[PDB]
């Protein structure tokens, strides 16, 4: 699991 | 609300509105040209070359031109010249062959400083500010046939030239072009033809593919 | 000015035709179009409509969802489809045009009719139903409805029109007031509300047939009983 | 032929300068009058109430 | 030559004559007899219809008799008769020549007229059996452009050119029944009476005149201006009529007493006057001028009462209705308004 | 941290302006498009931008609650893919105008006789479809962990142990997203910029100031963000340089952000007579 926030 | 015809009254608005709007896309598919000259400047060999009011149409390249000649009106000219406010270019005509001839009405005052006199109240008119202007300059052989008899001294006494053809066709040039005002915002273009020629129209296509390309880069904002 | 129909010809309890008219010496692009159907010996009622430019399509509550219509304005020809023919769609068709704007005169041409055998809504009463009258005479024929036909706009929609033997119908006044053109001033018209009137001042020859009273604020648009008036 | 032009415009002279005149009072006077007289029935003058209007919106 | 002389001489001590007969009869002026009225006060119209539709700059605008429909002209090739009420569009009529300056409504209803540059008046027939509207007569008899065209009725036009002459026209026919000369310049505004015997039409050299349509001569002259005259109209009475010029300025005559009453003018005005039109009781005057706005005078009094701004360019054509209840108002942004 | 502060003050300037910039340029272009074929364009490109910026404060408070997700599962999958397609629309539109500005100048006759409106609306529905196609791998592969240590929530990407998936997806977003439209702007440029100044009557100044501003605030304003998005897409969930780069995204973003303001005030600028056009509406 990657902790990509709002946007990218 | 509205009754059984109102609504096809409104109906016949919308079919009117669509009509006139497909009909009015079509009408700037045209480049307009106006037509300007003295009268005895070659007007009618051009627009027989090229090709009330006087109306022409013609095709060259894909692009289709609306010509219009208004010598024939014999009026008052600054009560019918604001019509032609957004027209392409203006084509204008010099007869430099009449250097020698004087007028009818009165003998002291010639052919040529009539037509400077025109050329300059047309160039710095306030409904053509930003009106590209193609001079064309005609019949140069019976021109450069006289010069050799007479010479030039009588239209301009203040000329010291060689006194040939060439020298004598680039001072007119020179004289006609100083008229212009502006030289930043009119670009004004210059040719000499005579009885004879082919290469006219490739002229006049170039300048008004010169003044389309303006006008297009004006309307995006990157001019 | 002239409309020429036909394709009108004998069917079966089940069987498919369609008619077709021509228009020839106006501008038919400009025109919406009706269809009217006649009784033998009875009556006559509308049928369908179509508007300019093919956008607004109008059927009746009897033959909807079995008939079709169709309009080609390039070749000037209307048609009408059957699909499947019961027994009371025995009458006598009619074609009609009409054209809606400021002070336009709608059905003013009517054509001629053509033969088809086989083998809420406002009512128009008229209680009158037979007159005898001598020529020189005034002549009045009243109609009646079952609401009042004054719209907020001011118009009032009541058509008027005449029947000869062995002819179309013709238009006389259309908005209850206003004249058609071609024919004499001796016809006139009146009315308020519920009831209208007919008058005719001088009577002669040409003034023998069935009278009729339409009404046009919605649709359906319903005819009355006719008034025949004899000699 | 100028003696012929002179000629017809002296003649107009002489056509043009033999009509009745009145003073400018009664002239003012009588419009005036009009103006007051016919004021009653101008829609512009007075605004017409929303009722009867039929430009209203 | 000796005759020449003294024919201008003449010619001289009539101008003499007439000058001091004007002068005998003037006792007063109207400011002092108008200065006890009450004052129109301070007038509002507001824009209640706009009318899109035209791709072009529009220069004529006319009435009907029944107050409720209108014909407007532009150089798109189009002329559009509207319904103001509804706004919407009963009629639109290409043109065979796009450089048109005038247009006229029928009183009957019947025909509209329009023309220009092209020195043909055409005549088009709405109400045709067939449903559309076709052209009726072309009037081919003068030499300069047309400036402006009435009805007398179903049978008979006047038309006034650049030509300096006016004429009068039988529509069946097709041929000039009457020619009337004598001006000096070009004509550009003509105006007709209520009483449909008389007409008076401005021109270029600064002077307007009076003509008889029966016998066919000039009666009276007017002078007083300084430049060109572009819009003239009658008063509702039909004893006088106002005039505007190129100079930023109107003036008001009578014809029983050949002088000057009243003149409008403003020092913040410095363009030009393109229409002139009455109200129906004849206390309003409604001018358009080059500052892309419209103003209302008081007829009376000479005060400025309002301002009509709504437009982005020249105001070309301003109309009033016969009933006397709209205003409608044209411009070179191809967009008519209705005020009210 | 020091980006985070930075990344606030950032986005809410962006913020402040862009939305009035963009509400007025999208109100004064409303009116016109029924009759100028320019107008439509940048209609479209006004709208993208209002709505991007509309998103500002949805990661304003991201930031804030230390990347905490209150809004549920679904919103999860649904907001994120909207935010981006608003972005890569707002790429695509500035591309098409740049060939739109190189197709009326070269071939000038043509342009003339077969030009109308239907043809700008088919280019901008064909960019937004390519937005939505480039947008849709977002949708499929977002999913949500819970912490059941102290209280937090997470929106993420998940592949499911499947590296080739996740590397092809972003070296497509890549190549679709930086590189095409940039090259296909640079090009079309300097080639409008040669063939004006070949002539003397076409030649102005204005057009290279206009053409350097828009490229170099590009390509200054587009890279970090690409870049650092491509390298975190090759790393793996751990390592020391991925806490690092985890670091500096909000200020990536920001700065990616910040072409949404820079956008709309270059056609006020340098427009002919915008206070009028207001002035009529």
């Amino acid at each position: 699991f990657k902790p990509l926030a709002a946007x990218r | 609300t509205l009754s059984a015809e109102d609504k096809a009254a409104v109906e016949r608005s919308k079919m009117i509105d669509r009509n006139l709007r497909e009909d009015g896309e079509k009408a700037a598919r045209e480049v307009k040209l106006l037509l300007l000259g003295a009268g005895e400047s070659g007007k009618s060999t051009i627009v027989k070359q090229m090709k009330g009011i006087v109306e022409t149409h013609f095709t060259f390249k894909d692009l289709h031109f609306k010509m219009f000649d208004v010598g024939g009106q014999r009026s008052e000219r600054k009560k019918w010249i604001h019509c032609f406010e957004g027209v392409t270019a203006i084509i204008f005509c010099v007869a430099l062959s009449d250097y020698d001839l004087v007028l009818a009405e009165d003998e002291e005052m010639n052919r040529m400083h009539e037509s400077m006199k025109l050329f300059d109240s047309i160039c710095n008119n306030k409904w053509f500010t930003d009106t590209s202007i193609i001079l064309f300059l005609n019949k140069k052989d019976l021109f450069e046939e006289k010069i050799k008899k007479s010479p030039l001294t009588i239209c301009y006494p203040e000329y010291a030239g060689s006194n040939t053809y060439e020298e004598a066709a680039a001072y007119i040039q020179c004289q006609f072009e100083d008229l212009n005002k502006r030289k930043d915002t009119k670009e004004i273009y210059t040719h000499f033809t005579c009885a004879t020629d082919t290469k006219n129209v490739q002229f006049v296509f170039d300048a008004v593919t010169d003044v389309i390309i303006k006008n297009n880069l004006k309307d995006c904002g990157l001019f | 000015v002239q409309l020429v129909e036909s394709g009108g010809g004998l069917v079966q309890p089940g069987g498919s035709r369609k008619l077709s008219c021509s228009a020839s010496g106006f501008a038919f692009s400009s025109f919406g179009m009706h269809w009217v159907r006649q009784a033998p010996e009875k009556g006559l009622e509308w049928v369908a409509y179509i508007s300019s430019g093919s956008g607004t399509i109008y059927y009746a509550d009897t033959v909807k969802g079995r008939f079709t219509i169709s309009r080609d304005d390039p070749k000037n020809t209307l048609f009408l489809q059957m699909t499947s023919l019961r027994s009371e769609d025995t009458a006598m068709y009619y074609c009609v045009r009409s054209i809606y704007y400021y002070g336009s005169s709608p059905f003013d041409f009517w054509g001629q009719g053509t033969t088809l055998t086989v083998s809420s809504d406002i009512v128009m009463t008229q209680a009158t139903s037979s007159v005898p009258v001598t020529p020189g005479e005034s002549v009045s024929i009243s109609c009646r409805s079952s609401k009042s036909l004054l719209h907020s706009n001011g118009n009032t929609y009541l058509y008027w029109f005449l029947q000869r033997p062995g002819q179309s119908p013709q238009l006389l006044i259309y908005r209850m007031s206003n004249l058609a053109s071609g024919v004499p001033d001796r016809f006139s018209g009146s009315g308020s509300g519920t009831a209208f009137t007919l008058t005719i001042s001088r009577l002669e020859a040409e003034d023998v047939g069935v009278y009729y009273c339409m009404q046009h604020l919605e649709y359906p648009l319903t005819f009355g009983a006719g008034t025949k008036l004899e000699l | 032929a100028s003696i012929a032009q002179a000629r017809k415009l002296v003649e107009q002279l002489k056509m043009e300068a033999n009509i009745d005149r009145i003073k400018v009072s009664k002239a003012a006077a009588d419009l005036m009058a009009y103006c007051e007289a016919h004021a009653k029935e101008d829609p512009l003058l007075t605004p017409v109430p929303a009722s009867e209007n039929p430009f209203r919106e | 030559g000796s005759e020449l002389d003294q024919l201008r001489q003449e010619a001289e001590q009539l101008k003499n004559q007439i000058r001091d007969a004007r002068k005998a009869c003037a006792d007063a002026t109207l400011s002092q007899i108008t200065n006890n009225i009450d004052p129109v006060g301070r007038i509002q119209m507001r824009t209640r219809r706009t009318l899109r539709g035209h791709l072009a700059k529009i220069y004529a605008m006319h009435w009907g008799t029944d107050s409720r429909l209108l014909v407007s002209a532009s150089q798109d090739g189009k002329l559009i008769i509207w319904d103001s009420y509804t706004t919407n569009k009963v009629h639109a009529i290409p043109l065979r020549s796009s450089w048109v300056m005038t247009c006229a409504y029928a009183p009957s209803g019947n025909y509209v007229a329009c023309g220009g540059l092209d020195n043909i008046c055409s005549i088009y027939n709405l109400k045709t059996r067939e449903g559309n509207v076709r052209v009726s007569r072309e009037l081919a008899g003068h030499t300069g452009y047309l400036s402006c065209c009435r009805f007398l009725d179903d049978n008979q036009i006047v038309t006034s050119s650049g030509d300096t002459t006016c004429a009068l026209w039988d529509i069946e026919t097709g041929q000039q029944t009457t020619t009337f000369t004598g001006h000096t310049g070009d004509v550009m505004s003509l105006s007709l009476a209520p009483d449909t015997r008389l007409f008076v039409s401005g021109a270029c050299d600064a002077s307007a005149k009076l003509w008889d349509v029966r016998e066919g001569m000039c009666r009276q002259t007017f002078t007083g201006h300084e430049s060109d005259i572009n819009a003239i109209c009658f008063f509702p009475n039909g004893n006088a009529f106002a005039t505007g010029s190129d100079d930023a300025t109107c003036r008001l005559f009578d014809l029983r007493a050949d002088q000057e009453l009243m003149t409008y003018s403003h020092d913040n005005i410095i363009c030009g006057i393109t229409s002139v039109s009455f109200s129906k009781s004849g206390r309003l005057l409604l001018a358009g001028y080059d500052d892309f706005n419209c103003n209302v005078w008081d007829a009376l009094k000479a005060d400025r009462a309002g301002v009509l701004a709504g437009h982005d360019n020249r105001v070309s054509c301003l109309g009033v209705t016969d009933d006397g209840m709209a205003v409608a108002t044209g411009s070179w942004d191809s967009f008519l308004k209705i005020w009210n | 941290r020091v980006p985070d502060i930075l990344a606030l003050v950032i986005f809410a300037v962006v913020f402040l302006v862009g939305v009035l910039g963009n509400a007025l340029v999208v109100w004064v272009t409303a009116f016109e498009a029924k009759r100028t074929i320019n107008a439509i364009w940048f209609l479209n490109l006004a709208v993208a931008d209002f709505l991007s910026c509309l998103a500002l404060p949805i990661l304003f408070t991201s930031i804030v609650q230390h990347h905490h997700w209150p809004f549920g599962g679904a919103a999860c999958s649904i907001l994120p893919s909207l935010i981006l397609l608003n972005m890569y629309a707002s790429i695509l539109l500035l591309a098409t105008i740049s060939a739109d500005r190189f197709l009326l100048v070269f071939k000038p006759i043509w342009c003339q006789n077969f030009r109308g409106a239907g043809l700008a609306w088919i280019a901008c529905a064909v960019a937004w479809g390519l937005a939505l196609l480039l947008t849709i791998p977002s949708f499929l592969y977002r999913v949500v962990r819970e912490e059941y240590f102290p209280p937090k929530v997470l929106c993420g990407v998940d592949y499911s142990h499947d590296k080739r998936r996740e590397r092809a997806v972003a070296i497509v977003r890549l190549v679709l997203g930086f590189l095409w439209p940039l090259l296909t702007l640079t090009i079309c440029y300097t080639f409008i910029l040669l063939r004006t100044w070949s002539r003397r009557a076409t030649r102005s100044t204005k057009t290279l100031k206009v053409v350097v501003a828009v490229v170099a605030s590009f390509f200054i304003f587009w890279l970090p963000y690409q870049v650092t998005g491509i390298m975190m897409s090759f790393l793996e969930p751990s390592s020391p340089t991925f806490l690092l780069l985890k670091k500096l995204d909000s200020l990536c973003v920001s700065f990616a952000y910040i072409n949404c303001c820079i956008n709309p005030i270059i056609y006020v600028v340098a427009g002919q007579g915008f206070q009028g056009r207001l002035r009529k509406s």
